[PDB]
């Protein structure tokens, strides 16, 4: 009963011995259905054992793509017409939005608060190094003499093997973006949503740590209650003390900004042997569009980065945190030194344009300004659009004093000898200010819109008519119609 | 329905007329089994019928009250409400053995009869039997007694028998291929008495065609049979001896301790982890005695019959090595596990009171 | 088995729907609660159903040509999420009752197909936003158009993704309900139908007629036909459901 | 009676009270028979197995049982472990032999408690 | 050094060293007799094991294992099993000893990667062929089952009737034993080679037919199976010369063998029936010899009131128990080992068996024996020279390691008063 710990009522030790039996006897299929079979049903909330949530970790890390025999061996029937990993993380994934509400007006505080202990303790084994123990007594546990389930081994068990907590990331990064169904389907169903709770408990286990730790205590101290914190043993898998140019370039592996890194690219190899190989008696179904292929990978390589500056906003103004050696501001300008520098400006825009605006703020609305004033160090400057973010009249000032600047108009008379990648650098500077404006708009909820909306059609026309003057046959990246369309 | 509801004895063994051991312990045991359709050599107490006989008389007759009157009664608008079945021993000609109604109007006098009527016979349901069990066993032992308790060693032994036929069918389908073959080349040799020899091969050949398909459709509903089959024992066996895992860790929380028992497959045992009240890791099942012993040994009685679905169930001399100190305990976790019980009435004879 | 409705026949017209995306991709920050002109390559309906693979005239399952019985015909099918963000669009609240059914009908048969549901996302949100435009009255009595009585089989497709339709669809097709189930458990029982009667054990145990604990005697109608030891291949696993289902509470 | 172990408990809390001290030279002890006299140490062997009697030797020589009275607490999360690590802190186990001709040399300590 | 009703070859005293459940505790033993009581799991059926390694013993004698280190307490180095046995004045012929010492001690240090480790006899190095041969001197054979019965062994000992007539002929004369089993091997032998002449009998009768039958070819045929016929009668000879050797030799073996066979068990059946009324009821014992050497066989009737699978488990112990009795006037061990075997079997005839026990090892010029129980009954009978050692599991050692002045704790029977 350390912390967050949850003493077993009687009721509920029937289950979890009853669960850890039928995996003991290979038999997963009728534990899947047991879950299954009363979910939306009623209030009982049956909560699944932290042990038990170890091996869904497993049957989730095993798909049919590269092992369809072993599937069809376990159970020949298929009674609900599907495998077993898929049901997995559909399990896991209801399970999931279930502890992110705690809505106690129709479960029961006693069985969120176990399920809540049961998560936090099949979390708290994964200890990453750098290159079994039931707390329970009431029952006896599974793991403790099987190792293996059906050829995969384990995950706690493997990812604190060292060297490899710093490579499935990386696996499931460079992977995401691949056009080999062997390589893409590895990181698609197995490493994109798998990591995606990861990054989920490892961002709701700090959220109850920091409370539940020590209030009323030293600053120098309680920035010193945040080296062993969850999410910095996190990422004190990085094995590098390079973080304005390293961890800019984990985020970013498969993606092609301008990448300069003359250093060799992180070694990438499977956790699980045959992962990158399509078996024979299994064909692909689903199309997947290679812009749909980028648009789910930044939204969890944003996430990844979400989670990062979320503990970099607890770090106190005064001191610096100690165990990752990392700074509120060398991140904003490395995760812009590389977002600034892309050479496709679709993933760009899906980078940038965000599809949870909300829940995604108070960092993206810090790297957009970053971004601009890193790219307006080569469009020829102080930009406090960030410091404005509650009175629009202050937006509307500085807005106009940069478009007066000459920071948003094309540059010199040189026009056709650079002009490709003079408008990606135009367009690309102008995606952050839209981005900006519509942080505006979606937090804010009179003439100073009306000047700028002038101002940015006299600039639109100037680049018009530059483009026209650059004899050429298309338009030029406009801007207005999207901002007087989305004004109104 | 279908449980034993009284015993008769007639001259046997030594008891004239009644409704330690050898004073009446051993005897009903042996009646039950012989008065259900087996011989007396595979009882051990007694290799013959005639010498089971009371010493003093020349006629012995058991009767045996079965019960027909719920679920699983067999005819109960012929046989009445109560299965009535007798056999009389005499020294001398053939053994007398009868069917019985509830009021007394006899049925048949068929062998067959008994053995359908029980069938419609395990051994272990029904005192040296127990103690073969009730004794120090080994890993690789306490899985073949489960097994066998279950019948399901027979019927995965049988289950392996017709996949060798399988086999077998498969092998024989294999030369019959190559018959025709043959039978084909001979074709080819022979292609007006010669024309006759020619024709008079393709016929073989025909045959041995006729032949092949009969093999391949009676082997295909063969192997589709078997694994169904396949199919159909693994999920009897599991779900069987899954019903077995639970009654030993719900029996296992009277002496305040924790455990289960595996069902290792490969090198097939069958392995008792079986915890104490101080203690951390999973303990062996040899460095635990005495107590640990003997409870962790009527545990795996207890489970073992859990998983069949019977309505009566006997025990006889469980005594053999516990002390009566934990005696006392394996009786209070046999009264808490069976007493409870309305659909199962237990029939354990001891002689302590 | 194999052969369970497979909606999509046809492949999949995957170059317009690549250019329809990029049109759409645009078209979340520019509106988000105002209602379209990015879509106009499928002026109906019918015309987005065709470009995602499905044949003409296509609302029904009848039985008559074997019609749940269709192989895999493995044509590549598009993303789900995506496929029910197009459909969203048809909605049209304030128009004509016979149009919104018909969005409704083929909202629920590409639901219950193996190819949309077995290349299923976890996250499983859509779906849900598509299901509170409908009460559940009205989505279970024009609902699916499967056959209430005979096929049960798709009765357990949908309540693995819409739990709370447990007790919905129960006094829907059991329109007194406690004896009902159980006379229509001897109508299978008593016609060698082991196979329609699994899904009909999985589909209503849960719900307030059938709820679970050791309490039925259906466990007793499975353990007297057993006796063949080779009848069935779907005769025991039904009594592991049973009797693994009776200790639960 | 063939257990009658809790026989001992309720003569023990009835008689001698919840902290009461006697000895070999008290109870073991029986002043006709020799059966009786061991039976006793076989049932204190199994209290103290069962861990409800305070037995530890002090120097004068003679033996202390004392009825181990935990104040009346209920709970168990360092109770358990602590009779745990108690039992662990292992207990070297006494050979308390007591023979047929010296059952009349140590009645009480001269051959005195009720012949 | 109180050794004045001990006989040779006794235990005076067991201390133990590193044992599964023994650091350090000892014993001080009894001439005449010693139970062991406790509770259940408390250790005390393993002194015998502790003994059973200190005399040069082998592992596999007990059954409570089957490898030599594993009696080495886990956690533990080295096992010291340290004991004392009183000198006899007939065993000489030992090195690093005289014959003057009227008390020896054999000492085995067991390490864990070594099992066959040096020994310690009276303080000095011996090896193990030394000790074994001294061990063996003392005319003390743990080998003889009738003179070392452990746990394990009295399935071994027993329960069919054909190896309970084997270890039988073991105990009284091995002579005897040796020649039973040669006479068993020489019956088989009688058998095949007699299936052999039939066989070749029936060969000769066959090959007499193609002679009569047997065309030109039909007498060329003819020709080789005359000769064949020949090749065949001249092969039955010996056939037949070597049956009536194989038949001498069996008429000797019965000869020899079933006399005395007879005459011993007459002798036990005699001593067995007047032990056996005392209880009052009525025993004896049938040797039985069947026509098939092999299944010779010693079967004890017991009738109580006036093989392995017709007599019950305790009765069977019952005859084992009075069978020992008996022979313990035939067999020159000066100790013997009985453990275990009061199980599974009514108090009444616990009550039957312990006082025969006491009543035949406590006598003058007995061997001294063994008891070990795991109940002690009420109102046994109980003998002036018996000592009672009590072994228990329990909590309250001042370690004898840090004491050893205690390491006599409780024992009584040592002190004499001036």
């Amino acid at each position: 009963g350390a912390h967050y710990f949850v003493e077993l009522t009687e009721k509920h030790l029937l289950a979890f011995e009853m669960l850890n039996s039928m995996c003991l006897l290979e038999n997963y299929d009728h534990v899947l259905l047991f879950l299954e079979c009363q979910f939306g049903k009623s209030h009982n909330l049956a909560v699944i054992p932290f042990d038990i949530i170890l091996v869904l970790f497993t049957l989730s890390t095993l798909s049919e793509y590269y092992k369809e025999p072993i599937l069809r061996a376990n159970d020949p029937y298929n009674t609900s017409r599907e495998t077993l990993s898929r049901r997995a993380l559909k399990l896991l994934q209801k399970y999931l939005a279930i502890l992110k509400e705690f809505d106690s007006e129709q479960y029961n505080l006693y069985d969120l608060e176990l399920l809540r202990c049961q998560f936090f303790l099949a979390i708290d084994t994964l200890t990453p190094k750098k290159q079994f123990k039931n707390p329970y007594r009431s029952y006896i546990s599974c793991l403790e003499q099987r190792n293996t389930i059906l050829g995969n081994r384990l995950l706690n068990l493997k990812l604190n093997e060292p060297g490899e907590f710093i490579n499935m990331i990386l696996w499931t990064l460079s992977n995401s973006l691949q056009e080999s169904t062997p390589l893409f389907l590895s990181s698609h169903e197995i490493w994109m949503p798998l990591l995606e709770i990861l990054i989920d408990l490892f961002s709701c286990r700090q959220d109850y740590f920091i409370q539940h730790e020590a209030q009323n205590v030293s600053k120098s101290l309680f920035v010193q209650r945040l080296s062993e914190s969850p999410l910095a043993v996190f990422f004190e898998s990085l094995n590098t003390r390079n973080f304005a140019n390293r961890f800019s370039e984990y985020v970013f592996l498969n993606c092609d900004y301008k990448l300069p890194s003359d250093n060799y690219a992180t070694p990438v190899h499977p956790v699980y042997n045959g992962e990158n190989t399509i078996v024979d008696t299994y064909i692909p179904t689903i199309k997947c569009s290679p812009l749909y292929k980028s648009q789910k990978s930044l939204a969890l390589r944003r996430k990844l980065i979400g989670s990062c500056f979320k503990l970099l906003l607890r770090v106190p103004d005064g001191h610096r945190l100690i165990t990752p050696r990392i700074v509120a501001d060398d991140v904003i300008q490395g995760i812009s030194r590389t977002l600034a520098s892309f050479n496709d400006i679709l993933q760009f825009k899906k980078f940038f344009m965000t599809e949870n605006l909300s829940q995604e703020s108070y960092f993206i609305p810090l790297l957009a300004e970053g971004t601009l004033s890193e790219i307006l160090k080569d469009t020829q400057v102080i930009l406090t659009l960030v410091e404005n973010l509650s009175d629009g009249v202050s937006f509307c000032n500085e807005v106009i004093g940069l478009v007066k600047s000459k920071c948003f108009a094309f540059t010199e008379q040189c026009s056709q000898a650079s002009y490709e990648e003079a408008v990606l650098n135009i367009e690309k500077c102008d995606v952050c200010l839209l981005v900006l404006l519509r942080y505006l708009l979606h937090l804010i909820g009179a003439k100073e819109q009306l000047e700028m909306l002038h101002a940015i059609e006299k600039n639109d026309s100037g680049r018009r008519q530059w483009a026209k003057a650059l004899n050429l046959g298309n338009d030029p990246p406009l801007l207005y119609p999207i901002v007087s369309q989305m004004f109104g | 329905s279908g449980y034993i509801k009284k015993v008769i004895l007639r001259n046997f063994m030594c008891h004239e007329h009644f409704e330690n051991n050898g004073s009446g312990k051993s005897a009903i045991l042996t009646a039950i089994t012989i008065g259900l359709g087996a011989k007396a050599s595979e009882t051990n107490r007694g290799s013959s019928l005639k010498d089971l006989i009371r010493e003093g008389c020349y006629s012995a007759k058991i009767i045996l009250h079965l019960d027909n009157s719920k679920y699983g009664a067999y005819q109960q608008g012929i046989f009445g409400n109560e299965i009535i079945v007798e056999r009389i021993i005499k020294r001398d000609g053939p053994a007398s053995f009868s069917l019985r109604s509830e009021n007394g109007k006899e049925i048949s006098n068929k062998k067959k009869d008994i053995q359908t009527v029980v069938d419609y016979s395990n051994p272990m349901c029904f005192q040296d039997a127990a103690r073969s069990f009730l004794t120090a066993s080994t890993s690789q032992d306490k899985y073949s007694h489960f097994m066998k308790g279950t019948l399901l060693q027979e019927i995965t032994e049988n289950l392996l028998y017709a996949s060798a036929i399988h086999d077998s069918a498969q092998e024989n389908m294999a030369l019959h291929l190559e018959n025709l073959k043959s039978l084909k080349a001979e074709y080819e040799d022979a292609k007006e008495e010669v024309i006759a020899l020619f024709e008079k091969c393709r016929n073989k050949y025909k045959e041995g065609q006729k032949k092949y398909m009969e093999i391949d459709e009676a082997l295909n509903r063969l192997h589709n049979s078997l694994k169904a089959r396949d199919q159909n024992y693994k999920n009897a066996e599991k779900g069987t001896c899954f019903d077995a895992d639970m009654d030993f860790r719900a029996s296992l929380k009277v002496r305040k301790f924790s455990g289960n028992l595996s069902f290792i497959k490969d090198t097939k045992s069958l392995e008792i982890y079986i915890l104490t009240t101080n203690d951390e890791k999973a303990r062996n099942v040899d460095t635990l005695s005495g107590g640990e012993k003997s409870f962790s040994q009527m545990a795996l009685l207890l489970a073992t019959w859990k998983p069949m679905r019977s309505r009566i169930i006997a025990l006889d001399q469980f005594d053999v090595f516990m002390d009566q100190v934990n005696r006392k305990i394996g009786t209070t976790l046999i009264v808490k596990k069976l007493k409870d019980i309305a659909r199962t009435q237990t029939i354990i004879i001891t002689p302590q009171d | 088995k194999y052969k369970d409705w497979h909606f999509i026949s046809k492949n999949c017209h995957y170059e317009q729907l690549m250019d329809l995306e990029m049109k759409d991709t645009a078209y979340s920050f520019l509106f988000g609660s105002s209602r379209e002109f990015v879509h106009l390559k499928c002026p109906s309906i019918t015309n987005l159903l065709v470009l995602f693979g499905v044949n003409q005239e296509k609302l029904k399952i009848n039985y008559e040509k074997k019609e749940n019985s269709r192989y895999d015909n493995l044509c590549t099918i598009f993303p789900v999420n995506k496929m029910l963000k197009f459909l969203m669009y048809f909605y049209s609240d304030d128009d004509n009752d016979d149009v919104r059914e018909f969005f409704l009908k083929a909202f629920i048969c590409l639901i219950l197909d193996r190819k949309v549901f077995n290349a299923m996302e976890s996250d499983h949100r859509l779906c849900f936003k598509v299901l509170e435009l409908f009460n559940e009255a009205h989505f279970i009595n024009s609902y699916f158009e499967i056959v209430d009585k005979n096929d049960f089989f798709l009765h357990y497709r949908l309540l693995q993704i819409f739990p709370h339709l447990q007790s919905a669809l129960l006094r829907r097709r059991f329109s007194t309900i406690q004896q009902n189930i159980i006379k229509e458990f001897n109508e299978f029982f008593d016609c060698k139908n082991y196979k329609n009667l699994l899904y009909f054990i999985l589909t209503m145990y849960g719900s307030k007629f059938i709820p679970f604990g050791p309490k039925e005697y259906f466990k007793d109608c499975i353990l007297d036909i057993s006796n063949e030891t080779t009848n069935d291949v779907e005769i025991s696993i039904l009594k592991g459901i049973l009797n693994l289902f009776s200790k639960i509470r | 009676t063939p257990e009658q172990v809790k026989k001992c408990f309720k003569k023990l809390s009835k008689k001698l009270g919840p902290e009461g001290s006697i000895n070999l030279f008290k109870f073991i002890i029986d002043p006709n028979s020799f059966s009786r006299s061991i039976e006793n140490l076989f049932y204190t062997s199994f209290l103290i197995k069962e861990g409800k009697l305070l037995m530890e030797h002090d120097e004068e020589g003679l033996p202390t049982i004392k009825i181990k009275q935990s104040i009346s607490h209920t709970d168990s999360r360092s109770k358990e472990i602590e009779r745990q690590r108690r039992r662990a802190a292992h207990q070297n186990h006494i050979i308390f032999q007591m023979d047929m001709p010296t059952w009349r040399k140590l009645i009480k300590k001269y051959n005195i408690t009720s012949p | 050094p109180d050794l004045s009703s001990f006989q040779p070859g006794s235990i005076i005293k067991i201390r133990l060293q590193d044992f599964v459940t023994y650091t350090l505790t000892e014993f001080n033993l009894s001439p005449s007799l010693n139970m062991i009581i406790g509770p259940n799991g408390s250790g005390k059926s393993t002194f015998v094991c502790a003994v059973c390694l200190g005399l040069a013993g082998k592992p596999e004698y007990i059954g409570r294992s089957k490898k030599v280190e594993d009696f080495i307490k886990n956690g533990q180095d080295v096992s010291k099993i340290e004991i004392t046995l009183k000198n006899s004045p007939n065993v000489t012929d030992i090195e690093y000893i005289d014959a003057r010492d009227e008390t020896i001690k054999i000492t085995r240090i067991i390490t864990r990667s070594k099992r066959r480790s040096d020994y310690l006899i009276n303080d000095y190095q011996v090896s193990e062929s030394v000790v074994k041969t001294l061990v063996a001197q003392l005319n003390i054979q743990l080998d003889n089952l009738c003179q070392f019965l452990s746990q394990e062994r009295v399935e071994e000992f027993a329960l069919k009737s054909v190896k309970l007539l084997v270890e039988t002929i073991r105990s009284i004369d091995a002579s005897l034993l040796d020649v039973l089993d040669e006479l068993r091997e020489l019956q088989g032998n009688e058998q095949s080679l007699q299936k052999d002449l039939d066989f070749k009998k029936a060969k000769i009768v066959h090959l007499r037919q193609e002679s009569d039958k047997l065309d030109e070819s039909a007498v060329t045929i003819l020709d080789q199976v005359t000769a064949e016929l020949r090749e065949l009668e001249h092969t039955v000879p010996q056939q037949s010369k070597d049956l009536e050797t194989i038949k001498a030799k069996l008429k000797e073996d019965h000869a020899v063998l079933e006399p005395k066979l007879d005459d011993i068990v007459s002798k036990i059946s005699a001593r067995f029936a007047r032990l056996f009324n005392n209880v009052g009821s009525a025993g004896a014992v049938r040797l039985e010899k069947p026509k098939d050497y092999a299944e010779w066989k010693i079967e004890i009737m017991v009738k109580f009131r006036d093989d392995s699978h017709t007599q019950s488990g305790g009765e069977r112990a019952v005859s084992t128990v009075l069978y020992m009795i008996a022979l313990q006037e035939f067999t020159s061990a000066p100790f013997r080992v009985v453990d275990q075997i009061n199980q599974g079997m009514d108090s009444r005839n616990e009550r039957i068996v312990h006082k025969a026990m006491v009543e035949n090892a406590c006598a003058e010029n007995t061997s001294q024996y063994f008891l070990i129980t795991p109940k002690l009954l009420t109102g046994l009978h109980y003998h002036e020279k018996m000592r009672i050692h009590c072994v228990m599991a329990g909590s309250w050692i001042p370690n004898p390691s840090e004491d050893p002045k205690m390491i006599h704790f409780g024992e009584t029977s040592n002190y004499s008063f001036d």
